[PDB]
């Protein structure tokens, strides 16, 4: 089959000729009325580009401080990504970390790290083994921690990472922050989807659980550097939002018979809400524990 | 207000001056500036290098095909045949053939040990744009050339260069012409290094094939003089020895370095590009 | 050496001070929100907690009338002071008024501050208020705390 | 007096081709005869000089000097002037690429000592200019580090020839 | 002063004298005047000394023209691009000829400070100095202080 | 880039909870030390 | 400015209008097509005469041809800014509306083709003696494919297409002043139709703000 | 004591730009949430402090018209109402300032 450098490339060409084939779907530019109501700054109506514009490009009208502060942007009652163009006249309204109930903002924040683990995860190992990703369960945040479902190869049956293992973990992870790589979202249809992740039997699942789900069987595909993974909902803008990331531990799902699916987890903060040092090593005990979803 | 005319009259020069440095005027053509007349510039360009040009086939070779198309296409826009001129195309042809086969013969005469990938790398460089364009922008060929874009593309100003040497070719013979590329040509070799001119990738691995076909053992790589070891401004002597004789010796930074260019000091000996090898003959030929 | 000085030096003297103090303590009283520089404010609330507990000892206490006379120049005060003031903190033991630092005054670029006494009618001051407990660093801390009291129960 | 500073905004550039890089925008704005000094002035010019639009306008918002208000007053007439005049999308999309003080034309007064003698006060006067460039703002320089430092005193060691001689 | 001004140092145009001379001297053009006085020695070279000096010089182009100017030039280009204007401002005949004859001999190169008077491009046969050129060898290239085998 | 301290983002019902928390470890841990000799000494 | 100074002999001398002496409508529809029929033409008739009273040598069939020459023309001179030329083909009100917007702009105008002939719709003429003087406007239809491109102050694209012309339809309105011996026949200005198709989307992205609303103030729907 | 030399500008420059005498720049500076303004961390809202600050003036207009007078302090709690309000159960006895606009929603009743 595909080698894991070939398997990258016809995935990023595949997800670029689905990106350029939209694009020429808007005709000309066509204008669309975008109106403000948030709190701040009420009645501003911006006049985007339909499939073209993005919330965060109606940030930039408005100041650096919503660029900066915009984590989410909700239109029309909705969470959208910041980088996802807009596609109609709407309501946008911008969410930060510190809002009442900023309950929408932990949430991508918590699938976006995921996302960013399962990054990491696959190319950290080498290549004589091979490194299959689940799915990112969706855990609440009052759980402590993220986490990835990552399904080895066989060989690494009875080996569990050591202490400096995950500290390499760690290390990979600040070096995707420390690039600053734009979250791009893309909601194709599920053929499209499939085609892309044919290689893989878990993500066709997956892909096909979210196709049913919706009745025009659409799924959203997130994509940083040239990771390209299916994400239960949006995301955070770019990489840098996260400033202390750590990998605290994996664990080994039961049963084991069918298959041994190792469960990754860590626990993050973004650079708003940055705890102390003491604080921090307590959340990272926390963050050891298993989860389980509920 | 002081009277007078004299100093204020200086001092306007001296302010165009200082306008003419802030906002430079773009570089035009020598033949659109004052005092040009391009069949007195031509007949002093055989005088200048002192030879018999002839004066149909020299002006042609000035007339690239750029210009002709450009001449044509003015024509056309003013609604104006007369307009039947050659291109130095031919002339080009003949002028880097010949001046690549007599590169050849001149340098394979005086290295005989050069290989071939060494001679046409030296005919490559010696005809390559760089050299040619350095030589023909100081022949006043530059000047004298007919191109629809300033100043001349070092692409176009090359073709140029060698439809001189194929009009030459044509006017006096092959014998004359040879002293000319020697002139001009050969002498650009004059501190130039053979691997400066020759860019080689891994010389150790050339010089072990070299050795091969003299029956030589493979060289032995050893320290020979070292200083500085531990220290962050090292010097060390790389030294290759066939069946413990000493062929050749490098300096570097480094062990990996100083081998490196042993190797380099290996190939100019056998190849005959020492430093300090007999210069090149330019007294006329008995 | 100002080792151990607690009371500021202000106005034209000892004196001085004690007449400006009680001019922004007899407002505060009238108004039950004044703005003044920091450092007057900040030397004025010591006193405003104290009258108030004078007040406590109510108007037929001969020292604490007489002490309210003093720092209250606008005799009306006196039974603000007694009957409104006073019973309106019967059920607190202190913090009877909060300071807040505003923008620096206009013309002098002075530190200012704005005191009030708390419970009054005027409207509240945007008081700055801690993040919620949704936010994302406050959810982990409050699953951390749920596992901690989870431990100890078993 | 010289006001080439407010015709700086008047310049036409050819159209560029459809290769070419897009160009940011430039703007040229300026106060002329502002009743402050030059010297004072110049720190806070210096202060945002080289920072965003908005973040030059948080700092001089809380700066306590006289000039702060007026730079801001400024730059926020020049905002408006990018947007509303010289095409730029964004108004949030601009950097303090100039920020200068220059002194202005002045009146002297007399100012009376003791003894019968006097000296001469200047009613100072100030002119601040700014540009502004679309774009985000260029990334401060890195301090040099030692791998550069070491790579400079080498590339100095190998550069170093015979003197006097052949 | 040196400091002061440029400098550079001794080379030539193309290796010139190498293969074989060639005049570096391009294009004279003469600016005189009918009737200006100042002119009156431009006149006596064009009208003798000119003529001459254009068969000696076959392969330099000498442009006179006759326009009405206060002070007479001769401005000299040369085959390297350098462009070197003298003025002949009442000069005599004698003058303007050994001024002429100046400009031909010259290789257009910048009349400033010259570092060495030489130039080589070879300038050691037998090898460079450094520092190990008059250091004998010992056996095994053992350092001082340091023991073998141990 | 702005400054922060430990209790800036912390809600009305944490601060109390992580004064406790920290200040019981503190306890904790110095009344780990109160044995030196039964925690392997050196030699005396 | 908006007087000059008082009791004094000389005045201002107009060389045009300020506006259209009876705007015309043009039907509903009209450009699908690409009793009071005869009331408008008797009208625009008694208007021709006196136009041609002070110009014998006028004929209302040359005048769309001639109108076309001086709309290209006029147009023209906004591409290389000859103003000069530009005032002997557009009145004094049509002057700023060209030129005020484009003053630190490249305009790349061009002239296509011509649909549809131009027809005269409209020829009337301004109350006799206002001031001394008569003007005759006539509006001419135009339905011609043109090509904009307009370029900032920095030379970057702003509005429209090099190479895409597009079909406009437009009631150019030219006006003359009969009474000076000197005049000659200028655009004047231009009518929009109420039904007239929205122009093209222009490239950027514009916010619209919101009221500024004093502390004392609070928002409402 | 009179200076022996003139400073010069290379003097006067160093002393002038040293990273001491020049301004430094501030991070403690924030947006606020309620207005979208910007404000100190430390430091009340500008914008909202004069929001309150206008509101407060106009009251104390009222309870001076009320008192009509110097030296006319109440004995008695003090309640704010606005239009269409009523007294509450709580607010009896308390004297009543009247105000003829729509009561704002960041004041909340208590
Ligand atoms: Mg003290
Ligand atoms: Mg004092
Ligand atoms: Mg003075
Ligand atoms: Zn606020």
């Amino acid at each position: 089959q595909l080698s894991p450098t070939e398997l990258t490339e016809m995935r990023n060409d595949l997800f670029n000729k689905e990106k350029a084939r939209q694009l020429s779907l808007t005709p000309r530019t066509e204008k669309i009325e975008v109106k403000h109501v948030g709190k701040t700054d009420p009645g501003t109506v911006f006049v985007m580009n339909k499939n073209i514009s993005t919330p965060y490009s109606c940030a930039m009208h408005l100041s650096e401080w919503y660029c900066r502060k915009s984590i989410l942007a909700l239109v029309d009652g909705q969470p959208w990504d910041m980088y996802k163009p807009l596609t109609k006249s709407c309501e946008i309204k911008f969410l930060t970390f510190k809002d009442c109930d900023p309950g929408e903002v932990n949430k991508a924040y918590w699938r976006s790290c995921a996302m960013m683990m399962g990054c990491v995860i696959e190319r950290a190992f080498k290549d004589e083994y091979m490194v299959n990703l689940v799915r990112a369960p969706e855990v609440p945040v009052i759980s402590g921690a993220f986490c990835y479902d990552v399904v080895l190869d066989s060989k690494l049956d009875e080996w569990m990472p050591t202490k400096e293992n995950l500290r390499s973990f760690t290390k990979d992870a600040h070096a995707l922050i420390y690039k600053d790589l734009p979250f791009e979202t893309l909601e194709v249809e599920a053929k499209v989807a499939l085609e892309i992740f044919q290689h893989s039997k878990y993500k066709v699942d997956f892909i096909e659980e979210k196709a049913s789900q919706n009745p025009e069987r659409i799924v959203k595909l997130h994509r940083i550097g040239d990771f390209i993974d299916v994400s239960e909902g949006p995301l955070i803008p770019r990489t840098s939002i996260c400033f202390q990331y750590e990998v605290s531990a994996v664990h080994n799902l039961q049963p084991t018979q069918p298959s041994l699916i190792r469960r990754f987890q860590g626990v993050s903060l973004p650079v708003h809400l940055r705890a102390h040092f003491t604080i921090w090593d307590k959340l990272l005990e926390r963050s050891r524990k298993m989860v389980t979803e509920d | 207000v002081k009277k007078g005319f004299r100093a204020a009259f200086r001092f306007q020069k001296e302010l165009e001056r200082q306008r003419l440095l802030r906002c430079p005027p773009p570089p035009v053509r020598r033949s659109e500036k004052p005092n040009w007349d391009y069949h007195a510039e031509i007949q002093a360009f055989g005088h200048r290098l002192q030879e018999n040009f002839s004066l149909d086939l020299l002006k042609t070779a000035f007339v690239n095909s750029c210009y002709i198309k450009s001449e044509e296409a003015k024509r056309q826009q003013l609604g104006i045949v007369l307009l039947n001129l050659k291109s130095n195309q031919e002339l080009s042809e003949q002028g880097t053939s010949f001046s690549q086969t007599c590169l050849t013969q001149f340098l394979e005469d005086e290295y005989p040990d050069m290989p071939t990938e060494g001679i046409k790398n030296l005919v490559d460089f010696l005809t390559g744009e760089e050299v040619v364009c350095h030589v023909a922008r100081n022949l006043a060929v530059e000047q004298l050339t007919l191109s629809e874009e300033f100043p001349v593309p070092p692409a176009v100003l090359q073709q140029t260069f060698f439809a001189v040497i194929g009009a030459l070719l044509q006017s006096s013979g092959p014998e004359r012409t040879a002293l000319f590329i020697r002139d001009f040509l050969i002498t650009q070799m004059t501190g130039k290094e053979l691997f400066e001119m020759w860019k080689i990738i891994n010389p150790m691995g050339l010089l072990v094939e070299e050795l091969k076909k003299r029956n030589v053992s493979a060289p032995e790589s050893r320290l020979t003089r070292q200083s500085g070891g531990t220290t962050a401004l090292p010097l060390y002597f790389v030294g290759l020895y066939c069946d413990k004789k000493l062929i050749a010796e490098g300096p570097g930074e480094t062990v990996l370095v100083a081998e490196e260019e042993a190797a380099r000091v290996a190939l100019r000996k056998l190849y005959g590009f020492t430093e300090n090898r007999r210069p090149w003959n330019y007294s006329k030929p008995k | 050496i100002s080792h151990g000085r607690v009371f500021r030096r202000m106005g034209l003297g000892p004196e001085s001070r004690i007449h400006l103090l009680r001019n922004l303590l007899t407002g505060l009283v009238r108004h039950e929100r004044i703005e003044a520089p920091w450092a007057r404010v900040d030397e004025m609330r010591g006193y405003a907690e104290k009258l108030i507990d004078y007040g406590k000892l109510g108007d037929t206490n001969e020292r604490a009338m007489r002490m309210a006379d003093f720092w209250l120049t606008e005799k009306d005060l006196i039974p603000k002071l007694f009957q409104v003031l006073a019973p309106r903190y019967k059920d607190q033991t202190g913090g009877y008024t909060r300071m807040l630092q505003i923008p620096n005054r206009s013309l002098d670029r002075a530190k200012m501050a704005v005191i009030e006494y708390k419970g009054n009618c005027l409207p509240p001051l945007p008081l700055p208020r801690r993040d919620s407990h949704l936010t994302l660093l406050n959810q982990l801390l409050q699953g951390l705390r749920q596992d901690l009291r989870q431990s100890q129960e078993a | 007096i010289s006001r080439k500073w407010e015709k700086k905004n008047k310049i036409v550039y050819p159209p560029q081709l459809p290769g070419e890089p897009r160009r940011p925008a430039e703007i040229y704005h300026c106060r002329r005869q502002i009743k402050y000094s030059k010297d004072k002035m110049w720190y806070l010019a210096k202060l945002i000089r080289g920072m965003s639009i908005d973040q030059a306008l948080a700092q001089l918002e809380f700066n306590d000097k006289k000039g702060a208000k007026i730079i801001k007053e400024v730059l926020l007439e020049a905002q408006d002037m990018a947007v509303r005049d010289h095409n730029v999308e964004f108004r949030s999309n601009l950097y303090i690429a100039e920020s200068t003080s220059g002194r202005g034309q002045c009146l002297k007064r007399i100012r009376y000592h003791g003894r019968g003698r006097f000296g001469i006060m200047e009613k100072v006067y100030c002119h601040y200019f700014v540009k502004l460039v679309e774009g985000p703002p260029p990334p401060p320089e890195p301090p040099k580090t030692a791998v550069a430092h070491a790579k400079e005193y080498i590339q100095q060691l190998r550069s170093r020839t015979i003197v006097h001689t052949l | 002063t040196a400091r002061g001004t440029p400098s550079r140092f001794l080379a030539s145009v193309l290796h010139n004298g190498l293969g074989r001379y060639v005049q570096q001297l391009q294009r004279l053009s003469f600016s005189v005047s009918r009737d200006g006085a100042s002119s009156r020695g431009a006149r006596e070279f064009v009208e003798r000394e000119v003529i001459d000096f254009a068969r000696r010089n076959p392969g330099v182009v000498i442009y006179v023209n006759s326009r009405p100017c206060c002070v007479p030039r001769v401005v000299a280009e040369y085959l390297n691009g350098a462009v070197r204007e003298e003025s002949i401002h009442c000069k005599s005949v004698e003058e303007i000829s050994t001024l002429v004859q100046k400009l031909a001999d010259q290789s257009g190169l910048d009349v400033i400070r010259i570092r060495k008077p030489f130039h080589t491009d070879n300038p050691s046969i037998q090898g460079q100095w450094h520092p190990f050129t008059n250091k004998p060898t010992t056996f095994r290239g053992l350092r001082p202080r340091e023991v073998q085998d141990p | 880039k702005s400054g922060t301290w430990w209790d800036e983002h912390l809600s009305e019902e944490n601060v109390p909870f992580i004064k406790q928390l920290v200040s019981d470890e503190d306890k904790a841990q110095l009344a780990s030390k109160l044995c030196p000799l039964k925690d392997e000494p050196w030699p005396i | 400015l908006v007087i000059p100074p008082e009791k004094s002999d000389r005045s201002i001398h107009l060389a045009c209008t300020a506006g259209i002496f009876d705007a015309y409508v043009p039907p509903e529809g009209d450009a699908r097509i690409s009793t009071e029929r005869m009331k408008k033409t008797m009208a625009s008739q008694v208007s021709i005469r006196r136009i041609k009273d002070y110009d014998a040598n006028f004929k209302i069939k040359d005048f769309p041809e001639k109108a076309k020459d001086i709309f290209i023309e006029a147009h023209l001179c906004l591409n290389n800014s000859d103003h000069d030329r530009l005032h002997t083909l557009v009145t004094e009100h049509c002057f700023p509306d060209m030129t005020w917007d484009i003053k630190y702009k490249t305009v790349r105008w061009s002239f296509v083709e011509s649909l549809e002939p131009s027809h005269v719709v409209q020829v009337r003429c301004s109350s006799m003696m206002n001031q001394g003087n008569v003007y005759g406007q006539i509006t001419v239809r135009m339905h011609t494919r043109q090509t904009l491109a307009i370029y900032d102050r920095f030379g970057r694209l702003m509005y429209g297409q090099e190479d895409v012309p597009k079909d406009v339809l437009e009631y150019v309105v030219f006006e003359k002043q009969l009474t000076n011996p000197y005049g000659s026949w200028r655009m004047h200005t231009k009518i929009v139709p109420p039904w007239a198709p929205p122009k093209q989307p222009i490239l950027k992205t514009v916010m619209i703000p919101g009221p500024q609303l004093k502390p004392e103030e609070e928002y409402e729907e | 004591a009179a200076p022996k030399n003139r400073r010069t500008i290379e003097v006067n420059r160093c002393r002038r730009r040293n990273p001491q005498k020049l301004i430094k720049v501030k991070n403690n500076i924030d947006v606020c949430p309620e207005c979208g303004h910007l404000k100190q961390k430390h430091v009340l809202c500008a914008y909202c402090y004069e929001k309150v600050c206008k509101e407060t003036a106009e009251i104390r207009r009222q309870i001076g018209k009320q008192e009509g007078g110097p030296f006319k302090a109440p004995t008695i709690e003090t309640v704010v109402l606005y239009t269409g309000e009523t007294p509450s159960e709580q607010d009896q006895g308390k004297r009543i300032i009247e105000r003829d606009r729509k009561r704002p929603s960041w004041f909340t009743q208590n």
